């Protein structure tokens, strides 16, 4: 079974037809305006109008900024991309942060594109050399085509080929017994291997036998990949040949990011917009979503300034949790949320409230019914007490430990007793700074 | 060409063993399975 | 309904300058409205640098946050035009871990001034009908062929050296195709089958699109255009087959000996007339966060005679300059500040911002009422022009949600009490003071 | 006499926790003392590191120097065992110069994720007698021979060109898996290593391998996540596995190799045990690495992160702020603080019991009663330090049994803290740099 995470229960917003936030649904309690302006977001993502906008949800810590991000993520789906990050991505020791951001922002946008697999593979049985009866002027005879049998799990069948595929056969090891394949738009053929139907022969082979293949001689089906940008500008970077000192020594040595030059990108762009021209790949912003913002660096938000107003970037949710901060990379230039303020004012906020205690409670049975634990009123209230007394993250973690307790004890819920050693035997960031402080000679 | 197949594989020397034929033994020169068929062999002859 | 790549942006509706044949910018044109004088010097500056005679100029924008000066570099190199290069970087991307400041800044100097060259070949494009390959038993290696062409109108049958039948071979072109061939270099690029010569077919070898046939005259001749910059001849000319460093940017602190190499180079190629260069403009934006040392080396380098005519931009006040302790206008040693011309922004209006919005609502297509008008311009008055911008869309898609047509005051307060302002925000902030972290 | 690689150290005289069935804990069971509280909070967080149904879980054990924070870690470890995985690291040892802090700790979380596999393996191995070919495709046969039988396989030609390639000859002890066909030279048999008087560059003499030939059978593999990832990594990415090679690994690596992960748990192929990252010294980590970790327990495979910290209330590491323990409050309320408290007289003599006898050390009951005033006046450590010393110098004495005179000349020869303190000042003139 997949293990329980901490964003588990988080499955939606829990929004009407009208964009009303429900009181509970989804998972969500609570947030009401904020789980609206998520809604408005989310239609703004999937609008594919516009390019660079940006929010910032701003709230103390634990009251469920990043796990509204996450809400925001299920209700878009799966086939537009979401890519998170940290502030601490940044700091490479191996490419400039510019480049960091740069190459996450080209990730969170993909492509969707179509196109056909067509083969004929096979067992071989024969291989006749069909000539046409009449050599020509100063030869002795004149080769037609050849005709290779090919049978699989279905059935047996004769195709016609071009003679010079002979001379790619001997280039192989292309005898009777082997699975052989070969591709409809390229043309060439490759050897898998003998048959297993063989493997019985001899005692000891050095090859390997692979199965007999199920299915019809000749294969034809359509595939749907997706790819996004990024993957472009690395796959041109680094060209994956082995016919070359160059790219052979490069995959020898130990690979590195490159900071891509502004110019790939340039044809990239160019020929994706022809592509899209022609109607064969279709295009799909996503969302790149940074929390704890605050540990950027000045130089990373005087980069985010020009990269906003792009005409490609995608849609950015920041998320931080920083009052009247230092900004990182200066000496003392205080600012809110530790972000400077004209990159502030870029950015649409969203304000995050406290939670009472009926909500707190509400989450800690959501959690708790999740989780796959059954808990009684008597201990649910005081479990929600408590962590009223102290904090919501505090109450949800003795959630599995009372339920461990409980076990042992050999009941199946957890009663007042289980919660109360539970609080007993752990401690929480309040009465461990008390004790700290009190014990500040010894330390 | 397709040369032609075997259609029974080669199966253990032993009567009671349905196993095929892992190996051929040395000394005497039969079929042969695992360790257990080994020493029937060994012992019935 | 169909999505490319181009979405519609912060600066995505400028689509010039907005000025007339005497230099004289207009109150409303070409997506710009108001601040008349910094258009006025803008235009000044395009048409001097559209000249392109003198080097190593510089011009410095500044004035307060959010008034256009961004708007302006924008607009200039949309005027500019696609063909004359135009690079814009920010203040932070020449601080790499790959090459130093000064290469960094040589790098963006040299990613300006291009060449364009007009390369005009003799080519060859038209159908194949049959190939002639006659391999050699043992002999020394010595391959003959012949080759014949067809087109709706005419018809020739060509020999084959040992150069190009390797080529074809490579290729693996067969009968049925259509293929262009390139006398000069020797290439054979590949456009695809025809439809009458595919009636006689094998099992499938090669699947793929459809192609018609060259009419008219089997011989013809071609011409491309190539804009180079000198930094990507300078990494051609720093290694032995060495060009995925376009790409892959991995060529690091390129020796100076090839620097003046490629100068002399440039400049007899100018002389005899085969090639042009011609300047470009560099963009360095937020340029207040430049170390010093950059600063300096922007002093030598611009009195250079390929120096590109870059413009600065700074939003900041007295300042002290990064690296340094020492305070300075723009946050700008007075050194590199003392060789530039200055232009100002001023302060937008009710009238002008009404004209932006409404501008920036045709954009984006979105209609309001007069009433929503005035309020998103009070709220732009109250608070910067950029919030009343964001909430156009956010109004439009609240407008949408209830089946709207026209947006209304009520939509927009809806907005104004979902989203929030920074000062709003601060003001909200103060009241968690214990909540928050590090205050 | 024989000394072997690991030997008495300062953690190695506790062999796992001690507890009940009832996770009641004992006063003195597997060289554990006290510490009824903290090893009752161990014992539930090890039973739930055992069920390893939650994911993204953090304890951190804080408490005086010399309390047994280290002592409780290696305790749960040695309690837990092996076949789960437990990589316990350093505070300072993500501060490399090839990959970032966030690499390093990336690294350090999917190497305690292991997955076990199941496979399926035939292989025979054996001594090879005699090998004939002949020439009329070559057909030839080969004979093995082990203590128990000797056997003749009629291999192929691919077999023949394998073997004339290898250069195999009489007396070699090889393996071939039938499955791949491939050979891996072991060496020579003991019986074989005279006909030579002078041995080439390299070669090995093994016994010939006994039982039966050719094994079929099924084993387990129990590889990390880690491991998966850095084969990834690169095309030949296994030699960084020991070389310390790999360097920022591509995040569209791990995405991939997770959702295969989650694919073969979904089909039943391999299942995933969690594992435990211990992180002693906490306490001076980097302000962008507490902030990684904010995103990094938030995960579906993550383990169970525990962490010792000495620190009080001081400055974080790489900001100018005060908190408690020199960790941000953001991160220390998704933690679960386990105190510890100083130990008593009684506490400290059943402690120095446990390594008088792990250290094969008899001491008399004075001895004690003064080795427990010093370790209480003076810091615990130090008094378990001052008895490998006193066996040496009554060893020295010739005498099989310590006493008070000697633990008084080890205690006057070498110096603690507040000694070496007291007379550094006397003279610190002499000193250098105040
Ligand atoms: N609206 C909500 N509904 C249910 N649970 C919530 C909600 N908001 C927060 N939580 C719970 O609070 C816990 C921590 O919240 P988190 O998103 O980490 O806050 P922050 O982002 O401020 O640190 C999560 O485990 C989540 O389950
Ligand atoms: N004169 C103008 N004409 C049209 N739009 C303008 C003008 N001035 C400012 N704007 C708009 O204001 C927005 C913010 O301006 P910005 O580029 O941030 O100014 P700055 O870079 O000086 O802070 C831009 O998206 C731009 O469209
Ligand atoms: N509960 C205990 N039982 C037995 N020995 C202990 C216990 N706690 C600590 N020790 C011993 O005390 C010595 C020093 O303790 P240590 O773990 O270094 O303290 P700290 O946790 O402050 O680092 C260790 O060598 C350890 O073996
Ligand atoms: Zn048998």
């Amino acid at each position: 079974t997949q293990r329980i995470a901490s964003h588990s229960h988080v499955k939606g917003l829990g929004l009407d037809e009208s964009g009303l936030a429900k009181q509970a649904a989804s998972g969500l309690v609570g947030q009401e305006n904020a789980r609206e302006a998520c809604g408005v977001i989310v239609e703004l993502i999937k609008s594919k109008k516009m390019a660079g906008r940006a929010v910032l949800l701003a709230g103390p810590p634990g009251t469920g900024k990043t796990a509204l991000a996450l809400a925001i993520a299920q209700e878009l789906g799966s086939k537009v991309p979401f890519c998170p990050m940290v502030g601490s991505e940044v700091y490479s020791t191996e490419i400039k942060k510019t480049e960091v951001l740069m190459e996450n922002f080209r990730r969170a946008i993909g492509l969707r594109i179509k196109e056909t697999k067509e083969v004929y593979e096979g067992e071989v049985t024969e291989l006749t050399p069909c000539e046409t009866e009449n050599p020509m002027g100063g030869y002795g005879k004149t080769i037609s085509h050849v005709i290779i049998g090919l049978k699989t799990a279905k059935g047996t069948k004769q195709l016609k080929l071009d003679p010079s595929i002979f001379e790619s056969l001997q280039k192989e090891r292309v005898e009777a017994g082997d699975v052989i394949y070969i591709e409809a738009n390229s043309g060439a053929v490759k050897r898998q291997g003998r048959c297993d139907t063989y493997a019985t022969e001899f005692d000891l082979e050095a090859e390997e036998y692979v199965p007999l293949p199920k299915g019809d001689v000749h294969k034809k089906k359509e595939i749907i990949q997706d790819v996004t940008l990024h993957d472009l500008d690395v796959a041109n970077a680094r060209p994956q040949g082995g016919q070359d000192i160059l790219s052979m020594m490069g995959q020898l040595m130990k690979p590195k990011k490159t900071e891509i030059t502004d110019k790939l990108r340039g044809e990239i762009n160019k020929v994706v917009n022809k592509y899209i021209d022609q109607g064969i790949a279709e295009l799909v912003p996503g969302v790149l979503f940074v929390d704890e913002v605050h540990m950027l660096d000045i130089e990373c938000f005087t980069y985010l300034h020009r990269a906003l107003e792009s005409s490609i970037a995608p849609i950015v949710i920041f998320a931080s949790n920083r009052g009247n901060c230092v900004i990182r990379g200066t000496e003392d230039i205080t600012s809110p949320h530790g972000i400077p303020l004209d990159l502030l004012d870029r950015v649409m906020i969203i304000r995050t409230m406290l939670y009472t205690p009926q909500e707190m409670k509400q989450i800690i049975k959501i959690r708790a019914q999740t989780e796959g634990i059954n808990i009684s009123e008597e201990a649910l209230n005081h479990l929600g007490e408590i962590g009223t007394k102290t904090t919501l993250r505090y109450s949800v973690q003795l959630l599995t430990p009372a339920n461990l307790l409980a076990k042992i004890n050999g009941k199946d819920s957890i009663e007042k007793e289980h919660v109360e050693e539970i609080s007993e035997l752990f401690y929480d960031a309040k009465s461990s700074a008390k004790i700290l402080a009190d014990q500040q000679d010894k330390y | 060409q397709r040369p032609s197949p075997s259609g029974p594989p080669p199966r253990c020397s032993v009567p009671g063993c349905p196993h095929p034929r892992r190996y051929a033994c040395s000394r005497t020169g039969q079929a042969l399975c695992s360790l257990q068929c080994y020493r029937i062999n060994l012992q019935m002859r | 309904d169909v999505t490319r790549i181009e979405r519609i942006g912060a600066h995505s509706h400028i689509r010039g300058l907005g000025l007339d044949d005497a230099l004289e910018p207009r109150q409303a044109s070409q997506g710009m409205v108001g601040q008349l004088a910094a258009r006025r010097a803008a235009g000044v500056v395009l048409e001097m640098i559209r000249e392109g005679k003198i080097a190593g100029r510089a011009v410095l924008i500044a004035g307060q946050p959010g008034t256009g000066k961004t708007a302006i570099a924008m607009g200039m190199a949309q005027a500019l035009g696609p063909d004359t290069p135009f690079t814009a970087i920010a203040g932070s991307e020449i601080f790499s871990l790959e090459m130093s400041k000064t290469e960094a800044l040589t790098q963006a100097f040299r990613r300006s001034i291009g060449v364009r060259i007009k390369e005009e070949t003799e080519i060859i494009e038209g159908e194949v009908v049959e190939i002639q390959i006659d391999r050699p038993a043992t002999g020394t290696g010595s391959k003959v062929g012949k080759l014949t062409l067809k087109t709706t109108e005419m018809e020739t049958i060509y020999d084959l050296g040992t150069k190009m039948i390797e080529s074809l071979t490579k290729d693996k072109v067969q009968a049925g195709d259509v293929i262009t061939i390139d006398k000069a270099t020797g290439k054979i690029s590949k456009l695809g089958r025809s439809f009458t010569r595919a009636r006689d077919y094998d099992a499938m070898g090669s699947q793929t699109k459809f192609v018609q046939c060259p009419d008219g005259e089997l011989q013809k001749r071609k011409e491309v255009v190539h804009t180079v910059s000198l930094h990507e001849i300078d990494v051609i000319n720093s290694r032995t087959q060495g060009f995925l460093a376009l790409f892959s940017g991995d060529t690091g602190e390129i020796k100076s000996e090839v620097r003046e190499q490629i100068n002399a180079k440039v400049a007899e190629w100018r002389e005899e007339g085969k090639a042009e260069i011609i300047p470009g403009v560099l963009f360095i934006d937020e340029v207040h966060m430049l170390d010093i040392e950059s600063f300096s080396f922007l002093n030598r380098a611009l009195e250079s005679d390929m120096a590109p005519v870059l413009i600065m931009a700074t939003n900041r006040g007295i300042t002290r300059i990064r690296g340094t302790s020492y305070q300075s206008p723009h946050g700008i040693p007075i050194d590199l500040l003392d060789r530039l011309l200055i232009v100002s922004t001023t302060p937008y209006s009710e009238k002008d911002t009404k004209q932006i919005l409404r501008i920036r609502c045709e954009e984006e297509d979105v209609e309001m009422s007069e009433d929503a008008y005035t309020v998103l311009t009070r709220i732009g008055l109250e608070t910067s022009l950029r919030y009343a911008i964001q909430l156009i869309t956010a109004a439009s898609l609240v407008c949408r949600k209830r089946k709207g047509t026209e947006v209304q005051v009520d939509d927009i307060k809806r907005v104004y009490s979902l989203f929030l302002d920074e000062s709003r925000s601060t003001q909200y902030m103060k009241e968690y003071q214990d909540a928050f972290l590090f205050n």
